[PDB]
């Protein structure tokens, strides 16, 4: 049983992009084909819309029960 | 003086019957909307010379689910209720084998009387109601939303569904006028339905503490 | 915590004990130390409710209540509120009662 | 850490961009770690060194050693001077380097420090989470029909469009010369396909009623279609952030990311056009023609003559004062009203004087927020100067200034400035205006501090309130404040103002507009294609389904009527259905003059599964279904009322593909509107409710003190009022309402007595008072009391006949009250009711210090303790008709219309609600009070929560400021969920 909104919140987006950018700035392997532009933030967002971010988000219910969500199935309105 | 007391007693009886109906007791519809003339004909139009003397005005009702509840509603003759007449009422409840009764007082009881009444709760459930508080139904006010008492199994399934604890749920004080109106004790939950301009109408839950 | 409930349990038991009937001086004296003045005032209230004086020593039933306050005395030339005097059958009982609450301990 | 510097505006910068001097930029550095695909540029920067600006300062190896300014490899954290594209915070802004030494920003939303974060995570999160009266006038001048731009001007303006597609539009005029229009240029500025309707400020109300209602004789109501300005002049309400403005609609439709581009394009294009058109202000803008000046002078002279006549009549003082006020207050109110209405009339005449060329009118018609009064003062009259809400006080002995006469209440004194600012103020007027300005400065100084304190207290109150992942609102200690945010679990920034369109119309109108009469077979052909018409007419299941769905919509309308009294159609709903229908019509080029191919049953079915697809509470568990129904009841009813078959086939006339697109758009927008979990809802609500406190600048407390006592749980309100309504015939006739009033207003012996005196009687038969002798002889014969027991002294009080008649009091009531209060030994005798000079006597029945001082003390403790009528808590009661509909009873007629009935209501200073509610013939449903503690002690926690939110809404909306109901509900539930009223943390 996995009940939660299928969208990804603005705060979740902020933290996942920050963490991914930090990882790829520490020379983590990239799963999307690269362009000539260099900025790690830009490659982070372009891999985000590429829908292959290798990070899942754990969503903590108020009682304390976690609820994992793969970023692949988190559809994005923007 | 005389007609004013008749109107006051009629209002008290009407509000008591409305309270009993809201509590789930078998209350006849015709007696709910009892007019001044009907009350005067049934009991008396002049409480002076003790024709209606707060006696025979006692309300006997039975719960729809359990006909054996037969909750009493008493109107003591004395303006201030004492411990001795409380014991008399308890003995009467025993000799009709009934554990729930309300008392309509005029100027209240002593705090010692309140403690004595509340101490012997498990054997018989007794509650005190002031003359002024029953002069009008608070639940009919526009500020007071709809309150309903929900069963223990309903509370358990509510907590299981929403995944909440008793403390996490908001609570309403046991001394709240609505809480005393519905006769709800600590640990119960009351469901509140209120009109809302953003969702039509909204449902919340309040614990009793 | 630290067994508080027994204190007011005993106090209330004393409350209905004084409401029963005539009380001897020794029992009242020994029970006055464990009850607050509010408890004795409440006892006076219920005892007045049952048409008794409010002073446990006397047991004669009080007469007709004057149902009026602010009694004026020209001999003393003073106004006294008698909302408490209506409880007591006689004035002497009223003075004795007040003298009794004058020295009731306030300890819990 | 940084260097602070004053901010200097720079329109050329982006709205999200900040101009930073190169010196300050090189002063502090941003740390970046070496990456395999950025080693070259970092190597170049480190080779440049610290001497030049675009270099680096320190290098940190993997071991943490710090090297000042050489090999760079993976893992090396080098701090380089900040450059273009960096993010800094003071909200995050993009950094641009500019020559001079001042920080630069655009002023479009409304000395300070700045900080740039070092780690990439915080930079990313601030990046992902973070037109002030200046361009409004030039936009208004630019959208005039008079604006025609030459080819070169059009090209110059076009180059400043960042979103320009590069295609030069064909000019509005081709011959004799190619002339464009400012409307075309702004149409190019408008992004996407925005459809908007917004009346202009100048647009009068008679245009719509009469002909030419959309050919716009006076360049009337603004219409924008397909993201381009079709017609109208863009004033503040049509351009500034508001409900359903161009900027607001564009944002809600397709993103703030390009709403910022819209702002930038507007600013740049408008500035460049105003470079050649030019704007100015000068003497000639305050020299309104001699006709209007003469009219203003004549009106001022008439007002002064009226004030002089009022003063001379007040000297003759026939002039029956108004009820509820003394002579001084009534006549001060009259003078103030005369002066204020004269000032307003002169200001209106001065504003209407400016026809087309006055530069002040350009700001007035657009920026009418607070500039109307300043312009009126500049041209027409400065106006009356007030101190502490009153005219200038007599600082000297009954004289405002030594240049006047004593007891001078004329307009010349007391602080009325006849002359405007252009004509110059007389020295007395100058001093009075100085006093008024000093009072205003004091008020602003205290108001800013109080508003700041209130904001801090409110943000501290609920800083920990957050929306959890289960779509529930909980605090830090994890108690559910609300099961769903805003009672519907949906965000507050994605909602719009709409109308139900089914709550207001009467039953006949409702059935005329919401029944889809299929027994016509002629209008159906006009509105529907032949196949659909035949299918509807022939099939009976179609008709049965239509009837059942309009019946459920009718019962939904009844549910709305129950939920929404007073007929307030203005509601807040997340999806703007009318705008979406308009967008669908424009996108698919829907022709309203041709029959539609959309089946009504298709409409009903699409609505049904659309409603089934709008879920707020998940799960098929029955109480979850009930919660979902509660959350989406209002939206489902609005959708059914709007997207009904008759409306969709009669006025909307959408097609099948258009209807499917509309359903998809509604579903997507509703899903996006749901409040995402984790939002700082408490802080947002606190700041939203605290921002109006800046502009929060029968006597009832209101404004800042009202909010202070509302957030507090103070037991002593400054002016605790208690509104009282009646049931029937009492609420209609004034006599019965007064009868109800007299038994509710407290009445001691002071309010009824006129004079009191103790006499000494050598014999009651002697009766030294001559007028009372015959009555005394009549009374003491056959006495009910003991004559020998009477005191020699006598206390004779003559009552006030008017006071007794007003309160419907009689002698026997007073006598029985005395008897109850004191007993039999206070023998009192009352003369008569209809007898002239009514009076009554008191003696003492015998039963130390002084005999007469004893009666003195008895009278002293009697005159203010008898409580003849009313409740001692109720200080006073005022009776009036509620002019506003908020306090006016509103019912539903037999035909279904909302009818407001004018009934007498009472406002009591002094609060005791339980007794008033228990009082006969007092409305037990609507009677309430502003004392929240009293409401909680009498009614309950839910009732006090509702009363508190009503009072907070009233105090917020008194001055016109609007706060979303979600924030107010969150604030009220935050401090009422404990089970009892709690004060703020402070
Ligand atoms: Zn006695």
């Amino acid at each position: 049983k996995r009940i939660t909104t299928p969208y990804m919140t603005k705060y979740e987006r902020a933290r996942v992009l920050g963490t991914r950018a930090l990882q790829i700035a520490m020379c983590a392997p990239v799963m999307v084909e690269l362009e000539g532009e260099t900025d790690p933030l830009l490659i982070a967002m372009k891999e985000l819309k590429a829908r292959k971010i290798p990070i899942i988000i754990r969503r903590y219910l108020p009682d304390g029960s976690y609820e994992d969500w793969g970023v692949d199935e988190l559809i994005i309105s923007d | 003086d005389d007609e004013e007391e008749t109107y006051r007693l009629w209002k008290i009886r009407k509000t008591i019957m409305q309270l009993c109906h809201d509590r789930g007791y078998l209350v006849t519809q015709d007696e709910l909307d009892q007019t001044l003339e009907e009350f005067k004909a049934q009991f008396g139009d002049k409480p002076s010379e003790g024709r209606p003397r707060r006696t025979d005005l006692t309300v006997l009702v039975a719960h729809n689910d359990d006909p054996t509840d037969q909750m009493f509603v008493f109107f003591p003759e004395e303006p201030k209720v004492g411990i001795k007449t409380i014991k008399v009422y308890c003995q009467r409840m025993q000799e009709e084998n009934i554990t729930r009764a309300l008392i309509v007082v005029q100027q209240g009881m002593t705090p010692s009387a309140k403690q004595s009444l509340v101490d012997m709760a498990p054997k018989y459930i007794l509650e005190q109601f002031l003359q002024q508080e029953l002069l009008i139904n608070i639940t009919e006010h526009e500020l007071v939303p709809e309150h309903v008492v929900m069963t223990k199994e309903e509370v358990t399934e509510l907590l299981a569904r929403y995944k909440l604890r008793e403390n996490q749920l908001p609570r309403i004080q046991a001394g709240d006028p609505v809480a005393r109106y519905f006769g709800i004790k600590r640990g119960q939950v009351v469901k509140i339905i209120r009109p809302s301009e953003t969702a039509g109408r909204y449902i919340t839950y309040r614990l009793v503490q | 915590v630290r067994k508080k409930i027994e204190f007011e349990r005993k106090a209330l038991h004393i409350v209905e004990q004084l409401l029963e009937e005539n009380i001897t001086e020794e029992f009242l004296m020994e029970c006055g130390r464990f009850i607050t003045p509010a408890h004795y005032s409440d006892v006076v209230d219920e005892r007045s409710i049952v048409k008794l004086c409010g002073y446990p020593l006397c047991q004669k039933k009080l007469g007709i209540v004057p149902k009026q306050k602010y009694k004026i005395s020209t001999k003393t030339n003073k106004v006294y509120d008698i909302t408490e005097r209506k409880s007591f059958c006689s004035n002497f009982c009223y003075q004795a009662s007040k003298f009794f609450e004058a020295q009731i301990p306030k300890t819990p | 850490f940084s260097a602070r510097t004053v901010i200097t505006p720079d329109p050329n910068l982006s709205i999200d961009q900040v101009g930073v001097p190169r010196s300050i930029a090189a002063n502090m550095t941003f740390a970046e770690i070496v990456t395999p695909f950025n080693i070259d540029r970092l190597q170049e920067l480190v080779r440049r060194g610290n001497s030049q600006y675009p270099g680096a300062k320190y290098i940190i190896r993997d071991n943490g050693d710090r090297i000042d300014l050489l090999h760079l490899q993976t893992g090396y954290k080098v701090e380089r001077h900040m450059c273009d594209g960096d993010i800094v915070i003071f909200m995050g802004h993009r950094v641009r380097i500019l020559p001079w030494s001042t920080f630069r920003l655009n002023l479009s939303v409304t000395e300070m420090n700045l900080h740039l974060p070092q780690s990439l995570e915080t930079r990313a999160e601030i990046q992902e989470l973070a037109i002030v009266q200046d361009t409004l006038t030039a936009v208004r001048k630019f959208t005039k029909r008079d604006v025609f731009l030459e080819r070169g001007e059009v090209m110059n303006l076009l180059m400043f469009l960042s979103t320009w597609d590069g295609k030069v539009p064909q000019p509005a005029i081709l011959k004799p010369r190619p002339l464009w229009t400012g409307k075309q240029i702004f149409s190019l500025i408008i992004p996407g396909h925005i459809n908007c309707i917004r009346t202009h400020s100048t647009h009068p109300d008679d245009e719509d009623s009469g002909p030419y209602k959309h050919i716009s004789p006076g360049d009337t109501k603004v219409v924008v279609e397909n993201g381009e300005l079709i017609m109208g002049i863009l004033c503040k309400k049509s351009l500034g952030t508001s409900a359903g403005s161009l900027v607001h609609i564009s944002y809600l439709e397709m993103g703030h990311d390009i709403t910022r581009l819209f702002y930038s394009n507007i600013q740049t294009v408008i500035n460049n056009w105003l470079l050649i058109e030019g704007h100015t202000i000068g003497i000639g803008d305050s020299i309104a023609d001699s006709k209007t000046y003469q009219d203003i002078q004549n009106t001022i002279k008439k007002a002064k003559q009226d004030v002089i006549e009022v003063i001379e009549k007040a000297h003759n003082n026939e002039l029956e004062p108004t009820p509820g006020n003394t002579l001084r207050q009534t006549f001060e109110n009259q003078v103030n009203r005369i002066l204020n209405d004269a000032r307003d009339k002169t200001g209106s005449s001065a504003q209407k004087s400016l026809s087309e060329y006055n530069n002040f009118k350009s700001m007035v018609v657009s920026g009418a927020k607070g500039s109307k009064i300043n312009i009126s003062q500049v041209i027409a009259v400065v106006g009356q100067q007030n101190v502490e809400g009153k005219r200038i006080p007599f600082g000297f002995k009954h004289r405002t200034l030594p240049h006047f006469i004593k007891d001078d209440y004329g307009p010349e004194s007391r602080g009325f400035v006849e002359n405007s600012y252009l004509a110059g103020l007389t020295p007395t007027e100058f001093f009075f205006h100085a006093m008024g300005g000093r009072e205003g400065l004091i008020d602003t100084a205290v108001k800013t501090a109080e508003t700041g304190y209130i904001q801090r207290r409110l943000i501290k109150s609920m800083e920990s309130v957050m929306v959890k992942y289960d779509a529930t609102v909980r605090n830090s200690i994890n108690q559910v404040v609300q099961l769903r945010y805003g009672e519907d679990g949906l965000a507050g920034e994605s909602v719009e103002f709409q109308n139900l369109a089914t709550l207001k119309p009467s039953n006949k109108a409702f059935e005329k507009k919401f029944r889809f009469d299929y027994t016509n077979e002629r209008a159906l052909r006009r509105t529907l294609q032949e196949d659909l018409v035949k299918d509807v007419l022939s099939n009976a299941h179609i008709q049965n389904e239509l009837e059942r769905e309009f019946e459920r919509m009718r019962e939904d309308r009844e549910v709305l009527r129950v939920i929404f009294p007073t007929g307030d159609s203005k509601v807040v709903l997340p999806c703007n259905l009318l705008r979406m229908i308009w967008n669908a019509q424009k996108i698919f080029h829907i022709n309203p003059r041709l029959p539609s191919d959309l089946h009504p049953i298709k409409v009903v079915e699409g609505v049904k599964e659309l409603s089934k697809k709008l879920v707020i509470v998940n799960g098929d568990d029955p109480l979850s279904r009930q919660a979902q129904e509660n959350a989406t009841l209002l939206f489902n009813i609005h959708l059914r009322s709007t997207l009904c078959s008759r409306r969709m086939a009669e006025e909307f006339r959408l097609s099948g593909e258009a209807f499917d697109w509309l359903l998809g758009e509604i579903e997507s927008k509703f899903n996006q509107a749901i409040a995402h979990p984790g939002e700082m809802v408490g802080a947002l609500a606190a700041q939203s409710l605290g921002e109006p406190a800046t502009q929060m600048t029968k006597n009832v407390t209101l404004g800042v003190p009202r909010l202070k006592e509302l957030i507090n749980i103070s037991k002593k309100p400054k002016t605790p009022s208690l509104t009282v309504f009646l049931l029937g015939q009492s609420a209609r006739d004034a006599e019965r309402a007064k009868d109800i009033l007299c038994r509710l207003e407290h009445t001691t012996l002071r309010k009824v007595t006129a004079n009191t005196a103790i006499y000494y009687d050598p014999n009651p038969q002697s009766t030294v008072v001559a007028e009372d002798q015959e009555w005394v002889n009549v009374y003491y014969e056959m006495p009910d009391f003991d004559v020998a027991r009477i005191s020699p002294w006598l206390l004779r009080v003559e009552l006030d006949r008017k006071h007794m008649t007003d309160r419907k009091l009689t002698m026997e009531q007073i006598a029985e009250k005395i008897n109850a209060g004191f007993g039999d030994d206070l023998n009192c005798i009352f003369n008569d009711d209809n007898a002239e000079k009514l009076v009554l006597r008191i003696r003492i029945m015998n039963s130390k210090m002084d005999d007469d001082v004893f009666l003195r003390c008895i009278e002293s403790n009697m005159l203010t303790d008898m409580t003849l009528q009313g409740i001692e808590q109720i200080s006073k009661v005022y009776m009036h008709l509620p002019q506003t509909d908020n306090k006016k009873k509103i019912i539903i007629t037999e035909d279904g219309e909302f009818k407001a009935l004018q009934e007498w209501i009472l406002e009591t200073d002094g609060v005791s609600l339980m007794r008033v509610l228990s009082e006969k013939d007092v409305d037990p449903v609507r009677t309430t009070s502003n004392d929240i503690v009293e409401i909680f002690t009498v009614l309950g926690i839910e009732a006090v929560r509702k009363a508190l939110e009503r009072e907070l809404y009233h105090v917020i909306s008194f001055d016109g400021s609007y706060v979303n109901y979600r924030h107010l509900a969150l604030l009220c539930d935050t401090m009422t969920c404990r089970g009892h009223l709690m004060a703020i943390t402070r």
